[PDB]
C-alpha cells in the first residue's frame, strides 16, 4: 500500500493518520471481497512495487574465455579477471596470491567465493588491487572475484552467493572524526 | 550502522543451499522465496564457508585480540592448538595401547570439551549477591573469559601465551586446573547464598 | 671504477677471470693441456655464457634468464 | 669518501648548473639559501599586511 | 574553429578548516568551513600559434 | 587611523623591518657561515645588535587587519576567526561554505 | 609408505615417494641444520620421512656423475620462501654422508652475521673479529657429524694457540677440533684452521669433501653487528665469514660445494626477494660465479597428495573433515602447494 504521503500527493489534499488507516482498511476489504479486474485495477492504482546484473563472457588474444568485474572495500579498489577454464591460479598485481597475501585470513577470504560454489581449481584469476590495507584489498578482491564468477555459475548459484553476502558491497567505511570529541564516537573525558 | 534495517545477515552454509527442493517444507520454501527479495549484508571478513571454520575458536580468537591485532591473536590460537596436539601425540606415543585408546588427540575436540567443562551452570548478580541462572551465551562467554584471564595472569613468568593456554586447556579437559576451581568456587558461593537467593 | 660503470662490462670482470681459472684448473686436472686462453674464449659455449651473464647483470633477472645461465654453465663445466 | 670520477663528474654537473662547486657545510649553505629567497620582511604579505 | 579538443575532469579538491564557534570560551564547539575547487581540463592538440 | 595602538605599533614595526631588511640580511649572512674569520663574525654580531630593536622581523605580529586581534587569524585572509565567520556566514566571501561530510 | 633408508635406491621413478632417515643417521649426520619445524615434526612423528623431490634428485645425479679431480663445482639451491631448499640440501647431505663423504655443513650463515653480543677482537689478526659461541657450537656439531674421519685426518702444519699452547704438525685433526671445543676462546681460530686443513686435504685426495652452507647469501650481505664504538662491521671483518668465503672459492678440487639460498633470516632483503642475484648481491654473485642454480618450487599435485597422505597415515590431520576431498582442496588452495605453508596450516588441524 502507498504511504500517507503518496496518498496525499495523489489526492492533492492533507489527510490525517486515521483517515489513511480507514482508507487502507477499506481497500483491504475491497481486495478480500473477491473483487474483479474493474476493482483490481482500482487497487493497483494504490499499489507500489517493492536481481543482480551479470557481466558477459569475453575473449582475449590468447583464445581463452573470460569474464571481468570489479569491487571495492573501504579505500581499496580491485579489478578481477576470471577465466572459464583454469587451475586455481590467482595472481594479484602479477604476484602469486600466497606471496602477496602472507596472512592466512586474506587467503581464506579469497578462497571463500570459489569454495562456496564448489569451484576450487576450476578457474584462473588475475587481480589488480590498489589502496587500503591487506584486509581491505582481500575483501575487494573477494567481491570482484565473486562478481566475475557470477558469469559462469548458474542463476541459482548466483542467488545463493547473493544470499551468502558474496555480492553485496560492504558500505562500512571509516567514519569521520568530529570536532569536540576524540574520535568518530569517542567523546572527551567528561570532567566534573 | 551503515546497513539499513531492510538488510538481513548472510547465511554462509553450503548445506542450506544444497538441500533438495522436495525436502523443503512449506515454511522453508516460503522463507527461501522471501530471501530472494531481501537485501543481504556483505559477508563479514571473519567467517567463511571453510569446512575448518570453527565459530567457537573464531570467537575465542576475537576475545584474545588486543587492539585489533587479529593476526597476532590468530597466531597465538594456532600455536596453542599445535601445542595441544603435540602434547597429546607425545602422551599417546609414550603410553600403552590400552591408554592409547582412551587418549584423545583432536585439538578441536579437546578445546570444546574444556570450554564445556569450564561453563558455570549458575552465577550471581546483585538484586545482596543473589545466585541467578545464566543463559547459555553468558555461560560460554564466562568460560572463555575465565580461561583467557587465567592465562593472562602474572603468576606465570616468561612463559608464552600458547604454552600457558595449552596447559590450562589440557588441565580443564581433565576437570582440573585453576579455571575449574574458579567454577567450583562460584558454585559453592551460590550454595552458600542460597538463603539470600529468595530476593 | 666498478661502481662508476652503470653498464656491466664483461671484460676484465670477475666473470671472465673466474671462468678462465675454472677452465684452466679443469684441463689441468684432466692432464690434457689442450686448451688456450684465446681458444677457450673464442668458442660458442663461452659466447653463450657471456651473453647469459650480461643479460643477468645488465638487463634483468628472471626465471628464464636464470635457466639460460644454468644451461650455459652446465655446458661449460662439462657436467649436465 | 667517493670515487674520484664520480666526484669530478658531480662537480662538473654543479658547475654546469651553477650550484656550489666547492665543498661547503650546511652552516655556510645557509648563506646560499638566504640569498636565494627573498627576506621575510621584504615579502608583499609582510610589509603590506594591513591595508 | 576546427581544433582537436578532448575534455576530462581531474578529481576535485576540498580544503577544510575549523574555527571556534563562540567568542570567549567554547572550545568544545566549532564551525567547520570548506572550499571546493572543481577542475575541468580541456586538452587541445595540434593547433598553431595564431 | 588604525584600529588600535597595537596595530599602529605593528605597522611601524613592519615599515622599519622593510626599511632595514637588506642590511639585516647582509649582516646576518656574514654571521651565518663558518668560512669568514671569527673576529669578523663578532663585529658583524655587534653590528646587527646595534640595529634598532623594532627592525627585527621576529617582532612582527600577524594581527587581524580589521579588528587587530593578535590570535586566531587565518593567514590566507588575514582576518580573525570572528570577522571571518561573520563574512563567510553572510556569504560575502567567495567559495567559502559550511563544511558537512 | 616407501619407508626406505637406502640412499642408492631412490631416483627419478621415486619422485614423490618417501626417504627415511634412521634415528642413528638423524643423531649423527644431523645434529644441526635441519629446519626447526621439521625437527619438531620428527620429534612428534618419531620418523624422518623426507619426500623425494626433483631438485634433490637432480643434485644427487650431478654429484654422482661428478669427478673429484675437477675443481669444486658450486651448486646453489634457490626458490621461493618455504619451498624446501633447506630439506633438499639436507637430503643431499644425508646421501653424501652415507656415501662416506666428509660433510662440512653450515646450519645457517645468517646466525654468524646477526645477533652476536660476545664478539671479540681476534688475537691472530687484529683487523678481524671472533665469535666464540657460534664457533664452539659449530665445532661441537662438526665433531659430532664427522667423527669417523676426525681422528684419521692428520694436520699438515704446526699451529699455535698461546705462548704456551700449540698443536704440532702431523697431529690428528681431532686434536684441533677438541682444542677449539674445550678452549672456547680459541674456537674461532680452530674453525678456520679446520677449514684450511680440509681444503688442502681435499686437494690431496685424502677424502671427498662436501661443503654445505645454508643461507649462503649471508656471506656477502650485511651484518647487524656493531663495534665497541657503535660502528657497523663489514662481513669480511668476521674471521668465520672470511674463512667461509675462502672455502667457497673453487680453487680447490676433491669434491663439490653445495649451498642453499634463504631469505628467511637474511638482513636488509625484501620479503618477496628470492632470485639468486637479488639475494646474493653483486659481490656475492660475482664471488659465486660460475655456479649451477637449481630451482626448488612448490609441490606438484602428486607431491601434495603424497604429503597429505603421509600426514593422514600419521593421523596428524586430526580434524574430522580433513580426509574429505573438500578439505584437501581447501588445504591446497590456502597453501598453494607450498610445503612450509602447507605444514604450518596442517599443524593446527
Ligand atoms: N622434501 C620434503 N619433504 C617433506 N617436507 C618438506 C620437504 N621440503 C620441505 N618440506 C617442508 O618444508 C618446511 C621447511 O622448509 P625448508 O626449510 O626446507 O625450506 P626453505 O624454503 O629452504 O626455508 P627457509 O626459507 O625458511 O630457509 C617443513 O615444514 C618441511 O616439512
Ligand atoms: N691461533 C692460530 N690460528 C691459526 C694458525 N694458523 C692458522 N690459523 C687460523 O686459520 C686462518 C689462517 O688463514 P690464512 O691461510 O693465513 O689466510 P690469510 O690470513 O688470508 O693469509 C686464520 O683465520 C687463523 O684463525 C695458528 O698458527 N694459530
Amino acid at each position: 500500500w502507498l504511504i500517507k504521503e503518496e496518498l496525499e500527493e495523489m489526492l492533492v489534499e492533507k489527510l490525517s493518520d486515521l483517515d489513511y488507516m480507514q482508507f487502507i482498511r477499506l481497500l483491504e476489504k475491497l481486495l478480500t471481497s473477491q473483487c474483479g479486474a474493474a476493482e483490481e485495477e482500482f487497487v493497483q492504482r494504490f499499489r507500489r512495487s517493492v536481481k543482480q546484473l551479470i557481466e558477459p563472457v569475453q575473449y582475449d588474444e590468447q583464445g581463452m574465455a573470460f569474464s571481468k568485474s570489479e569491487g571495492k572495500r573501504k579505500t581499496a579498489k580491485a579489478e578481477a579477471i576470471v577465466y572459464k577454464h583454469g587451475s586455481g591460479r590467482i595472481k594479484v598485481n602479477g604476484i602469486d596470491y600466497q606471496l602477496y597475501f602472507p596472512i592466512t585470513q586474506d587467503r581464506e577470504q579469497l578462497m571463500f567465493p570459489f569454495h562456496f560454489v564448489d569451484r576450487l581449481g576450476k578457474h584462473d584469476v588475475t587481480c589488480t588491487v590498489s589502496g587500503g590495507g591487506r584486509s581491505a584489498q582481500a575483501g575487494a578482491i573477494r567481491l570482484a572475484m565473486a562478481k566475475a564468477l557470477c558469469s559462469f555459475v548458474t542463476e541459482d548459484e548466483v542467488e545463493w552467493m547473493r544470499q551468502a553476502g558474496l555480492l553485496t558491497t560492504d558500505p562500512r567505511v571509516r567514519e569521520r572524526k568530529k570536532p569536540g570529541q576524540e574520535g568518530a564516537r569517542r567523546k572527551f573525558t567528561w570532567k566534573k | 550502522s551503515r546497513y539499513s534495517p531492510e538488510f538481513k545477515d548472510p547465511l554462509i552454509d553450503k548445506e542450506y543451499y544444497r538441500k533438495p527442493v522436495e525436502e523443503l517444507t512449506e515454511e522453508e520454501k516460503y522463507v527461501r522465496e522471501l530471501k530472494k527479495t531481501q537485501l543481504i549484508k556483505a559477508a563479514p571478513a571473519g567467517k567463511t564457508s571453510s569446512v575448518f571454520e570453527d565459530p567457537v575458536i573464531s570467537k575465542f580468537t576475537n576475545m584474545m585480540m588486543i587492539g585489533g591485532n587479529k593476526v597476532l591473536a590468530r597466531s597465538l590460537m594456532i600455536q596453542t592448538l599445535e601445542a595441544v596436539k603435540r602434547k597429546q601425540f607425545e602422551k599417546y606415543h609414550a603410553a600403552s595401547a590400552e591408554e592409547q585408546a582412551t587418549i584423545e588427540r583432536n585439538p578441536y575436540t579437546i578445546f570444546h570439551q574444556a570450554l564445556k567443562n569450564c561453563e558455570p551452570m549458575i552465577g550471581l548478580v546483585p538484586i545482596y549477591q543473589v545466585p541467578v541462572p545464566l543463559p547459555d551465551r553468558r555461560r560460554r562467554f564466562l568460560a572463555m573469559k575465565w580461561m583467557i584471564t587465567e592465562c593472562r595472569d602474572k603468576k606465570h613468568q616468561r612463559t608464552l601465551m600458547p604454552e600457558k593456554l595449552s596447559h590450562k586447556l589440557l588441565e580443564a579437559f581433565h576437570n582440573q586446573g585453576p579455571v575449574i576451581k574458579r567454577k567450583h568456587d562460584l558454585h559453592k558461593m551460590a550454595e552458600a547464598n542460597r538463603a539470600l537467593a529468595h530476593y | 671504477t666498478e661502481a662508476d660503470m652503470e653498464e656491466y662490462i664483461w671484460e676484465n670482470s670477475s666473470s671472465e677471470r673466474n671462468i678462465l681459472e675454472t677452465l684452466l684448473q679443469m684441463k689441468a686436472a684432466e692432464k690434457n693441456m689442450e686448451i688456450n686462453k684465446e681458444e677457450l674464449l673464442g668458442t660458442k659455449e663461452i659466447e653463450e655464457y657471456k651473453k647469459s651473464v650480461v643479460s643477468l647483470k645488465n638487463e634483468e633477472e628472471n626465471e628464464n634468464s636464470i635457466s639460460q645461465y644454468k644451461e650455459s654453465v652446465k655446458r661449460l663445466l662439462n657436467v649436465t | 669518501s667517493l670515487s674520484e670520477y664520480a666526484f669530478r663528474m658531480s662537480r662538473l654537473s654543479a658547475r654546469l648548473f651553477g650550484e656550489v662547486t666547492r665543498p661547503t657545510n650546511s652552516k655556510s649553505m645557509k648563506v646560499v639559501k638566504l640569498f636565494s629567497e627573498l627576506p621575510l620582511a621584504k615579502k608583499k604579505e609582510t610589509y603590506d599586511w594591513y591595508p | 574553429l576546427g581544433i582537436s579538443i578532448k575534455v576530462h575532469e581531474p578529481p576535485r579538491k576540498i580544503e577544510r578548516f575549523t574555527l571556534l564557534q563562540s567568542v570567549h570560551i567554547y572550545k568544545k564547539h566549532r564551525v567547520q568551513y570548506e572550499m571546493r575547487t572543481l577542475y575541468r581540463c580541456l586538452e587541445l592538440e595540434h593547433l598553431t600559434g595564431s | 587611523h588604525y584600529v588600535d595602538w597595537r596595530m599602529w605599533r605593528d605597522v611601524k614595526r613592519r615599515k622599519m623591518a622593510y626599511e632595514y631588511a637588506d642590511e639585516r640580511l647582509r649582516i646576518n649572512s656574514l654571521r651565518k657561515n663558518t668560512i669568514l674569520p671569527k673576529i669578523l663574525q663578532d663585529v658583524a654580531d655587534e653590528e646587527i645588535a646595534a640595529l634598532p630593536r623594532d627592525s627585527c622581523p621576529v617582532r612582527i605580529r600577524n594581527r587581524c587587519v580589521m579588528t587587530s586581534r593578535p590570535r586566531g587569524v587565518k593567514r590566507r585572509w588575514r582576518l580573525s576567526r570572528i570577522v571571518f565567520r561573520h563574512l563567510a556566514d553572510h556569504g560575502q566571501l567567495s567559495g567559502i561554505q559550511r563544511a558537512t561530510w | 609408505r616407501t619407508n626406505e633408508n637406502d640412499p642408492a635406491k631412490h631416483g627419478d621413478q621415486h619422485e614423490g615417494q618417501h626417504y627415511n632417515i634412521s634415528p642413528q643417521d638423524l643423531e649423527t649426520v644431523f645434529p644441526h641444520g635441519l629446519p626447526p619445524r621439521f625437527v619438531m615434526q620428527v620429534k612428534t612423528f618419531s620418523e624422518a620421512c623426507l619426500m623425494v623431490r626433483k631438485p634433490a634428485l637432480e643434485l644427487l645425479h650431478y654429484l654422482k656423475n661428478t669427478s673429484f679431480a675437477y675443481p669444486a663445482i658450486r651448486y646453489l639451491l634457490y626458490g621461493e620462501k618455504g619451498t624446501g631448499k633447506t630439506l633438499s640440501l639436507c637430503h643431499v647431505i644425508h646421501f653424501c654422508a652415507k656415501q662416506d663423504w666428509l660433510i662440512l655443513h653450515i646450519p645457517d650463515a645468517h646466525l654468524w652475521v646477526k645477533n652476536c653480543r660476545d664478539l671479540l677482537q681476534s688475537s691472530y689478526n687484529k683487523q678481524r673479529f671472533d665469535q666464540p659461541l657460534e664457533a664452539s657450537t659449530w665445532l661441537k656439531n662438526f665433531k659430532t657429524t664427522n667423527e669417523r674421519f676426525l681422528n684419521q685426518i692428520k694436520v699438515q702444519e704446526k699451529y699455535v694457540w698461546n705462548k704456551r699452547e700449540s698443536t704440532e704438525k702431523g697431529s690428528p685433526l681431532g686434536e684441533v677440533v677438541e682444542q677449539g671445543i674445550t678452549r672456547v676462546r680459541n674456537a674461532t681460530d680452530a674453525v678456520g684452521i679446520v677449514l684450511k686443513e680440509l681444503k688442502r686435504q681435499s686437494s690431496l685426495g685424502m677424502f671427498h669433501l662436501l661443503v654445505a652452507v645454508d643461507g649462503i647469501n649471508a656471506l656477502w650481505g650485511r651484518t647487524t653487528l656493531k663495534r665497541e664504538d657503535k660502528s657497523p662491521i663489514a662481513p669480511e671483518e668476521l674471521a668465520l665469514v672470511h674463512n667461509l668465503r675462502k672455502m667457497m672459492k673453487n680453487d680447490w678440487h676433491g669434491g663439490a660445494i653445495v649451498s642453499a639460498l634463504s631469505q628467511t633470516g637474511s638482513l636488509f632483503k625484501p620479503r618477496k626477494a628470492y632470485l639468486p642475484q637479488e639475494l646474493l648481491g653483486k659481490e656475492g654473485f660475482d664471488a659465486l660465479d660460475p655456479f649451477i642454480p637449481i630451482l626448488v618450487s612448490n609441490y606438484n599435485p602428486k607431491e601434495f597428495e603424497s604429503c597429505i597422505q603421509y600426514y593422514l597415515e600419521n593421523n596428524w590431520l586430526q580434524h574430522e573433515k580433513a580426509p574429505t576431498e573438500e578439505g584437501k582442496k581447501e588445504l591446497l588452495f590456502l597453501s598453494n602447494a607450498n610445503p612450509s605453508l602447507l605444514e604450518r596450516h596442517c599443524a593446527y588441524l
